[PDB]
């Protein structure tokens, strides 16, 4: 449909320069970011349509839950470790579905049960790479102003307006999510 | 639902 500012998307006030092309922000703790991302399956479906070689990004946020900073560590370490699909079901799980996540040593348990060596997972926590990927992710969270998730930036310039998209199922939601992603990408 | 967030 037509694509209009104010309609499916917003201008940031402040761009960011040097972003990736497609710049997601969630939360573990979110039950938003879980029916987005794990049952709608929307950013997958965003992923899986995009131009070839499209810069993406998925940062977690601090701000929601008592160890959202420490969620965002692990977000962190499932990317340095690359098994953020293996991963991402079992933390969702395990702090919505049956919350056995209390605490830093049950996230260290969810990686290992989720396939992860201990002994990887050992070594990258508190990483230069991880470290780095914390960082990362923190001042995109500032950068792009996200207050609220889940979220998606396009060039740094355009804010995803989730609600502004029209559709007569979640199927189509997201096949229609994708739909205007792919117009702002040649924008 | 996708109407609302979590902030």
């Amino acid at each position: 449909a037509d694509i209009s500012e104010g309609k499916q998307y917003t201008n940031l006030s402040k761009p960011v320069a040097g972003a990736p092309q497609v710049v997601e922000f969630f939360s573990f703790y979110s039950p938003h970011c879980y029916q987005f991302s794990e049952v709608y399956k929307v950013n997958s479906t965003v992923e899986k349509n995009v131009p070839e070689n499209t810069k993406m990004a998925r940062y977690h946020v601090d701000f929601l839950g008592p160890l959202g900073k420490e969620m965002t560590r692990a977000w962190a370490v499932a990317i340095a470790l690359g098994v953020e699909d293996q991963v991402s079901p079992a933390l969702f799980k395990g702090i919505q579905e049956t919350q056995s996540i209390r605490s830093v040593d049950d996230i260290r348990t969810t990686f290992i049960n989720a396939g992860v060596k201990a002994e990887d997972y050992d070594a990258a926590i508190n990483s230069f790479v991880v470290n780095s990927l914390v960082s990362q992710q923190q001042n995109a969270v500032t950068d792009f102003q996200i207050n609220g998730v889940p979220a998606m930036v396009i060039d740094g310039k355009y804010k995803m307006k989730n609600d502004g998209i029209s559709a007569k199922s979640p199927e189509e939601y997201a096949k229609a999510y994708s739909d205007v992603v792919n117009q702002l990408l040649m924008k | 639902p996708w109407a609302t967030c979590d902030s």
